[PDB]
């Protein structure tokens, strides 16, 4: 094909949701919300992956939202141009 | 966030 996913195993929402389980307490989104959005836990900090751009997103702030977060930065994505 |  003409796009490539940068993490194919994450290319599965449980599988990505799954990357959530050491995620750290004080990290206030939730798994389920990050995993929608296409991304999964590099298990480093709050730091989290989009299977598909593989851009990286962390110190995620009060009202930020997983979604938006991931369009605001990385718009060219696959993913966020294909939801 | 910030993004890398
Ligand atoms: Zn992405």
């Amino acid at each position: 094909g003409t796009i490539y996913p940068r993490n194919p195993a994450m290319y599965s929402e449980e599988a990505r949701l799954k990357s959530f389980q050491n995620w750290p307490d004080y990290a206030h989104l939730t798994p389920r919300e990050l995993a929608s959005a296409g991304l999964y836990y590099t298990g480093i900090g709050d730091q989290v992956q989009c299977f598909a751009c593989g851009g990286k997103l962390k110190n995620w702030e009060p009202g930020d939202r997983a979604w938006s977060e991931h369009r605001r930065h990385f718009p060219n994505c696959f993913f966020v141009l294909g939801r | 966030a910030v993004p890398i």
